[PDB]
C-alpha cells in the first residue's frame, strides 16, 4: 500500500537530486544582461510618444 | 464621421450584441437560486426527486417562480477554493439526516455522523461569504428514526441530555442544537421542516421561505426593517 | 451553404416584379445582404444593400425611389421589389452575402442569379480588356482608381473577383492582400494608393475568366470594367 | 438689520437644497445599474426639489425683503411654478409608497415583471400633469379676481370652498394613502413573523418618521390658510406664525434627499464611489 | 521497511538542502545594488471595456495583441477588439460556472473550463458564420483551474485533483498525465520555447514538468500558504510565483533556488495573478485589496500602483509586444492600462 508510494517518492528524490546546479551569481548576471539588453523595446518602462501607441483616449 | 463603411457595420454589430446581452441579463436576473449543500450525501437525492459530473443544475417552476438548484456533492475537492463562486445565491438548502445519530462514520473509531453534520453546518453558516444568505434546514428520515430511538435512547450523540426517549422533545432537541450553531441571528434566519418520505408540501415550504427572504431583502435594501 | 434565387423572366415595360433569394446552410440573420446587377453584355454593377436587422438600407442612384429591399429573418428570405421597370433593367441579378467584423471576409459567397428581360462616385478604370497568354507563364492584371482607397486606420478597400464562363463570380483577394479561403496560393495582390495589380504565377485551365476590381471604401460600390483571359 | 440675517439664512437653505439634489442627480447619472423602476421616482423627487431651490426661493427672497422687484407678469409664473413643484413633490412620495406596498403585498409578481421604460415615462408624465392640473389652471382662472393692492398670491384665497377642495385634493388623499401603505407594510411584517421585537420597533420608527414629517410639514399651512379665509374682506393681519407655516413647506423639500434616497443602500454606494 | 524509506527520503532532502546552500554564492540584491531604479510608474486607463454583468474570472490576450477573450459568471465568453470598443464575438456557454479561458496562438480556437470538469474548445472560423463547440474534453475529476494552448491539436490542462494532463484535441483522448502534487493545482504557464511548463499547487510548492518525457524535473518550495499564480520570465530561465500570504517570489531554474521575495507590511491580502512585462524588468501583481502593484524584478522595492477597480482584481495580462496591460476584476469591468 503505502510502501509503493514511499518507494516512488524515494525514486523521485534520487532522480531529482542528481541535477547539476550553477552559482546564483551567474543566474543573476544572466537575468541582468537580459533586462538591460532589451530595455529599448519595452513600452512600459520608456513611454512611447503619444502619436505612436495605438491605444488612445 | 471619420469612419469607413466596414467600421460602421462593425459598430452596428457590436450594438446588436450589446442589446442581446442586456436582454439575456434582464431575463436571467429574475430567477431564484438555491445552493443544495448536504452532509454525507444523506437524503439529498430524495429531496431533489420530490422537487422535480461535478455540479448538477436542476431547473423547475412553482407559482410563476423559476428556481435553479445547484448541487456540488460530486466535487470532493477543497471547498474553500471555489465557494466564493456561490456568493450572492438566494438561499442555501441544508439537508441533515436524523437517522445516523447511533451510526459511526467509517475509518474513525468514535466520531459520529451527526458530529460531521454539525461541523459542516457550523462551517457553512458562519462563512465570510454567506453572511446574508438564508439557510433552509431539512431534517429528514424521521420515521425509522422514530422506531430506532425507542430501542436506544438519544444519549450517545449528546451526553448532556436528560428527557423522555419518545419522539416528542427529542427531535426538537436536535433541531435546537442545530439552530444554536448560528452566531449571526441579527442578519440571518434559519427555517426548519421535518420531511417524510411521502411528504408533498416541501416545495411549498421552500416557496414560502424564498418569498419571505425576498420580501425581507427588498425591505432591508430600502433602509427600512 | 447555398443561395437560390427565383423570379425574372419577361416583363412588360412600365410594370412591376418581385425577386426572391432563399438561403440554406448558414446563419442568415447575422449576414448583411447585397443585390448586384450584371448587364447581358457588360460588367457587374451594384444595386442594393440591406444590413443585419434591417438597420440600414442603401440603394444605387439608378434604381433609388422605385426599388425596395426587404428581408425575412424568421424564414431565410430576401425580397427585391422593382416598380416602373424600363428597358435598361434587363440583366442578371445576384444575391450576395457579407459579414462585417474585425477579420471578416465580405462578399465571400455569391448566388446563382436570375435573369430579367424588359422590352461624386469613385470611378475605377481597367485599361486591360484582353490578355492572350499561354498557360504556365505569370500574368499581371492592372486596375487603377481615381481616389485614395487607403484609409486612416491602415486598411485598404480593394476586392478582386473572378467570373468563369457560365458560372458565378468568386472572391479571390479582399483588401488587395488577404487571400480568400479555399483558393490556390497562386494568386497574389499588390499596390498602393491608386494603382493595383493582381499576379498569377502559373495559369491553368481553371483560371480562364474575367477579373473585376471592386471598391468598398464608401457607397455606391463601383465595379471595374473587367478584363478577359483568352488562350 | 434683521433683513441681512434673514437673507443669509434663506440663501443657506437654498444652497443646501441645491447641494442635496445635485448630489442625488449626479449619483443617479454616473451609475448605470440603478434602472429598477424605483430609482426613477427618486430622480423625480430630486428634480422637483432642485427646481424648487433654483426658482422658488431666489425669486421670493427679494419680495419679502426691502427690495420691491414684484411684477404682474412674473408673479403669476412664479406662483404657477412653485405650486407645480410642491404638488409634484407631494405626488412623488405617494408613488414610492405605492411601489413599496406592491413590493410587500406580492413579491412574486413584483420580481418577475418587465414594465419597460415606456411605463415609467408614462407614470412620471402623468404625475407631473396631475400636479399641474390640480392647481395651476385654477390660479390662471382666478388671477382676474384680484385687482391691485395685494398681489402675487392666489386669487381664490377669498373663497373658502375652493381652498377646502384644493387642500383636500392634495393633502388629505395623499396622507391617507401614505398612512394606509405604511400601516399595511408594518402589519404584514408583524403578522408574518427579543430580536424580532427590536426589528419591529425599528421598522415602526422608520415608517412613522416619514408620515409624521409629511404631516407636520403640510398640515399647518393648509389648515391655517383655511381658517384665515373665513375673515371677510381682507384677512386678519398676517403674523410671524403665518410666515413660519409658509416656510415650513419649503423646508420639507430639504430633508427629502436625506430620507428617501440617502438610505437606499445603493445610492450610498454611488456616493462613496463619487467621493472616493 | 516503511520507516527505512522515510529515513532515506529525509536524508536525501537534507543533502539536497545542503547542496543548494553550498551552491549559493551571493544574493540578488548584492549584485543589483548598483542598478538605477526605474522610479515611479504612472499608468492611465486608455480603454474601459464593459458589457459583462457578473464577476470576470479570466482573460487572455490574442497573438496579435489586438483581440482578447474574457469569461464571466454570466455564462458568456466575449471576444473584444481592444483598439476599438466593439465586441467581435459573444459565445454562450453551456455551463455558467467558468473559471478559466485561453485563446489559441493561431486565433482559430478558444478554450474554457470550470466547475463542470470539462474543457470546451470552440472554433471561431467556420463557413456557417457562427461560433460552435468544436470539442468537449473530459476525463478530469476535480475542477479545471487553467488551460494553455500549445498548437491547434494539443492543449495542457490542470485540475483540482492534483493532476495535469496533455490532451490531443483531434482524438480527444489524454496523452500524458502529470501527477505528484499533494494539493490542488491552481495555475500553470508554458515556456516561450514550448518545451517545459511550471505548475503551482495548493501544497505551497511548484513543479517543473517536461511535456515530452512526462516526468517531473525539479520542485521548488518556500511559500507558507497557497500558490495562486505563476509565470515564466521572458528569457525562460526563471519564473515568479504569487501566493496567498501576500508574498511574491522569484525562482531560477538553473540555480534551483529562490532569488528574491517581494512583500510589504501594508499589504496582508493574497495575490490573484502575477505577470511579467516585456524584457522582464517589471512584475505586475494583482491583489485582493482592489489594487495592482508594479514591482521591479531586480529591485525589491515597489514602482507604482493601479487603483481603478471597485472589487477584487481576478486576472491581468500583458500584450506580446508589451504595448499595454489589461486587468479584469470581480467588478464587471475590464480595463486597459498604458
Ligand atoms: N398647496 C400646495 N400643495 S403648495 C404651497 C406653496 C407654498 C407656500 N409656501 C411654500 N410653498
Amino acid at each position: 500500500a503505502s510502501i509503493a508510494q514511499a518507494r516512488k517518492l524515494v525514486e523521485q528524490l534520487k532522480m531529482e537530486a542528481n541535477i547539476d546546479r550553477i552559482k546564483v551569481s551567474k543566474a543573476a548576471a544572466d537575468l541582468m544582461a537580459y533586462c538591460e539588453a532589451h530595455a529599448k523595446e519595452d513600452p512600459l518602462l520608456t513611454p512611447v510618444p503619444a502619436s505612436e501607441n495605438p491605444f488612445r483616449e | 464621421c471619420t469612419l469607413s463603411a466596414e467600421d460602421k457595420a462593425a459598430v452596428e454589430r457590436s450594438k446588436m450584441i450589446d442589446r442581446n446581452l442586456r436582454e439575456d441579463g434582464e431575463k436571467a436576473a429574475r430567477e431564484v437560486k438555491l445552493l443544495l449543500l448536504g452532509a454525507g450525501e444523506s437524503g439529498k437525492s430524495t429531496i431533489v426527486k420530490q422537487m422535480k459530473t461535478g455540479i448538477v443544475e436542476t431547473h423547475f417552476t412553482f407559482k410563476d417562480l423559476h428556481f435553479k438548484m445547484f448541487d456540488v456533492g460530486g466535487q470532493r475537492s477543497e471547498r474553500k477554493k471555489w465557494i466564493h463562486c456561490f456568493e450572492g445565491v438566494t438561499a442555501i438548502i441544508f439537508c441533515v439526516a436524523l437517522s445516523d445519530y447511533d451510526l459511526v462514520l467509517a475509518e474513525d473509531e468514535e466520531m459520529n455522523r451527526m458530529h460531521e453534520s454539525m461541523k459542516l453546518f457550523d462551517s457553512i453558516c458562519n462563512n465570510k461569504w454567506f453572511t446574508d444568505t438564508s439557510i433552509i434546514l431539512f431534517l429528514n428520515k424521521k420515521d425509522l428514526f422514530e422506531e430506532k430511538i425507542k430501542k436506544s435512547p438519544l444519549t450517545i450523540c449528546y451526553p448532556e441530555y436528560a428527557g423522555s426517549n419518545t419522539y416528542e422533545e427529542a427531535a426538537a432537541y436536535i433541531q435546537c442544537q442545530f439552530e444554536d450553531l448560528n452566531k449571526r441571528k441579527d442578519t440571518k434566519e434559519i427555517y426548519t421542516h421535518f420531511t417524510c418520505a411521502t411528504d408533498t408540501k416541501n416545495v411549498q415550504f421552500v416557496f414560502d421561505a424564498v418569498t419571505d427572504v425576498i420580501i425581507k431583502n427588498n425591505l432591508k435594501d430600502c433602509g427600512l426593517f | 451553404v447555398q443561395l437560390v434565387e427565383s423570379g425574372g423572366g419577361l416583363v412588360q415595360p412600365g410594370g412591376s416584379r418581385k425577386l426572391s433569394c432563399s438561403a440554406s446552410g448558414f446563419a442568415f440573420s447575422s449576414f448583411g445582404m447585397h443585390w448586384v446587377r450584371q448587364a447581358p453584355e457588360k460588367g457587374l454593377e451594384w444595386v442594393a444593400y440591406i444590413s443585419s436587422g434591417s438597420g440600414t438600407i442603401y440603394y444605387a442612384d439608378t434604381v433609388k425611389g422605385r426599388f425596395t429591399i426587404s428581408r425575412d429573418d424568421p424564414k431565410n428570405t430576401l425580397f427585391l421589389q422593382m416598380t416602373s421597370l424600363r428597358s435598361e433593367d434587363t440583366a442578371m441579378y445576384y444575391c450576395v452575402r457579407s459579414i462585417y467584423y474585425y477579420g471578416s471576409s465580405p462578399f465571400d459567397f455569391w448566388g446563382q442569379g436570375t435573369t430579367l428581360t424588359v422590352s461624386s462616385d469613385i470611378v475605377m478604370t481597367q485599361a486591360t480588356s484582353s490578355v492572350p497568354v499561354t498557360p504556365g507563364e505569370s500574368v499581371s492584371i492592372s486596375c487603377r482608381s481615381s481616389k485614395s482607397l487607403l484609409h486612416s486606420n491602415g486598411n485598404t478597400y480593394l476586392y478582386w473577383f473572378l467570373q468563369r464562363p457560365g458560372q458565378s463570380p468568386q472572391l479571390l483577394i479582399y483588401r488587395m492582400s488577404n487571400l480568400a479561403s479555399g483558393v490556390p496560393d497562386r494568386f497574389s495582390g499588390s499596390g498602393s494608393g491608386t494603382a493595383f495589380t493582381l499576379t498569377i504565377s502559373r495559369l491553368e485551365a481553371e483560371d480562364v475568366g474575367v477579373y473585376y476590381c471592386m471598391q468598398h471604401l464608401e457607397y455606391p460600390l463601383t465595379f471595374g470594367a473587367g478584363t478577359k483571359l483568352e488562350l | 438689520s434683521t433683513r441681512i440675517t434673514l437673507a443669509f439664512l434663506m440663501s443657506l437653505l437654498a444652497f443646501a437644497i441645491m447641494l442635496g439634489n445635485a448630489v442625488v442627480i449626479l449619483a443617479f447619472v454616473v451609475d448605470k445599474n440603478l434602472r429598477h423602476r424605483s430609482n426613477y421616482f427618486f430622480l423625480n423627487l430630486a428634480i422637483s426639489d432642485f427646481f424648487v431651490g433654483v426658482i422658488s426661493i431666489p425669486l421670493y427672497i427679494p419680495h419679502t425683503l426691502f427690495e420691491w422687484d414684484f411684477g404682474k407678469e412674473i408673479c403669476v409664473f412664479w406662483l404657477t411654478t412653485d405650486y407645480l413643484l410642491c404638488t409634484a413633490s407631494v405626488y412623488n412620495i405617494v408613488l414610492i409608497s405605492y411601489d413599496r406596498y406592491q413590493s410587500v403585498s406580492n413579491a412574486v409578481s413584483y420580481r418577475t415583471q418587465h414594465t419597460g421604460i415606456l411605463k415609467i415615462v408614462t407614470l412620471m408624465v402623468a404625475v407631473w400633469v396631475l400636479a399641474f392640473l390640480v392647481n395651476g389652471p385654477m390660479i390662471l382662472v382666478s388671477e382676474s379676481w384680484k385687482d391691485e393692492g395685494s398681489e402675487c398670491e392666489p386669487g381664490f384665497f377669498s373663497e373658502w370652498y375652493i381652498l377646502a377642495i384644493t387642500s383636500f385634493l392634495e393633502f388629505l388623499v395623499p396622507v391617507i394613502l401614505v398612512a394606509y401603505f405604511n400601516m399595511y407594510i408594518y402589519w404584514s411584517l408583524w403578522k408574518r413573523g427579543h430580536l424580532e421585537l427590536l426589528r419591529a420597533r425599528k421598522l415602526a420608527k422608520s415608517l412613522a418618521i416619514l408620515l409624521g414629517v409629511f404631516a407636520v410639514c403640510w398640515a399647518p399651512y393648509s389648515l391655517f390658510t383655511i381658517v384665515l379665509s373665513f375673515y371677510p374682506s381682507a384677512t386678519r393681519p398676517k403674523s410671524v406664525w403665518y410666515r413660519i407655516a409658509f416656510w415650513l413647506q419649503w423646508f420639507n423639500s430639504f430633508v427629502n434627499p436625506f430620507l428617501y434616497p440617502l438610505c437606499h443602500k445603493r445610492f450610498q454606494k454611488a456616493f462613496l464611489k463619487i467621493f472616493c | 521497511e516503511l520507516d527505512q524509506l522515510r529515513q532515506e527520503a529525509e536524508q536525501l532532502k537534507n543533502q539536497i538542502r545542503d547542496a543548494r546552500k553550498a551552491c549559493a554564492d551571493a544574493t540578488l540584491s548584492q549584485i543589483t545594488n548598483n542598478i538605477d531604479p526605474v522610479g515611479r510608474i504612472q499608468m492611465r486607463t486608455r480603454r474601459t471595456l464593459r458589457g459583462h454583468l457578473a464577476k470576470i474570472y479570466a482573460m487572455h490576450w490574442g497573438t496579435d495583441s489586438r483581440l482578447l477573450v474574457s469569461a464571466s459568471q454570466d455564462g458568456k465568453l466575449i471576444i473584444w477588439d481592444s483598439y476599438t470598443t466593439n465586441k467581435v464575438h459573444a459565445i454562450p456557454l453551456r455551463s455558467s460556472w467558468v473559471m478559466t479561458c485561453a485563446y489559441a496562438p493561431s486565433g482559430n480556437y478558444v478554450a474554457c473550463g470550470g466547475l463542470d470538469n470539462i474543457c470546451s474548445i470552440y472554433n471561431l472560423k467556420t463557413r456557417e458564420g457562427n461560433v460552435r463547440v468544436s470539442r468537449e474534453l473530459a476525463g478530469h475529476t476535480g475542477y479545471l483551474s487553467c488551460c494553455r494552448f500549445l498548437d491547434d491539436n494539443q492543449i495542457v490542462t490542470s485540475s483540482g485533483d492534483t493532476t495535469c494532463a496533455l490532451w490531443d484535441i483531434e482524438t480527444g483522448q489524454q496523452t500524458t498525465t502529470f501527477t505528484g502534487h499533494t494539493g490542488d493545482v491552481m495555475s500553470l504557464s508554458l515556456a516561450p520555447d514550448t518545451r517545459l511548463f511550471v505548475s503551482g499547487a495548493c501544497d505551497a510548492s511548484a513543479k517543473l514538468w517536461d511535456v515530452r518525457e512526462g516526468m517531473c524535473r525539479q520542485t521548488f518550495t518556500g511559500h507558507e500558504s497557497d500558490i495562486n499564480a505563476i509565470c515564466f520570465f521572458p528569457n525562460g530561465n526563471a519564473f515568479a510565483t504569487g501566493s496567498d500570504d501576500a508574498t511574491c517570489r522569484l525562482f531560477d531554474l538553473r540555480a534551483d533556488q529562490e532569488l528574491m521575495t517581494y512583500s510589504h507590511d501594508n499589504i496582508i491580502c493574497g495575490i490573484t495573478s502575477v505577470s511579467f512585462s516585456k524584457s522582464g524588468r517589471l512584475l505586475l501583481a494583482g491583489y485582493d485589496d482592489f489594487n495592482c502593484n508594479v514591482w521591479d524584478a531586480l529591485k525589491a522595492d515597489r514602482a507604482g500602483v493601479l487603483a481603478g477597480h471597485d472589487n477584487r482584481v481576478s486576472c491581468l495580462g500583458v500584450t506580446d509586444d508589451g504595448m499595454a496591460v489589461a486587468t479584469g476584476s470581480w467588478d464587471s469591468f475590464l480595463k486597459i492600462w498604458n
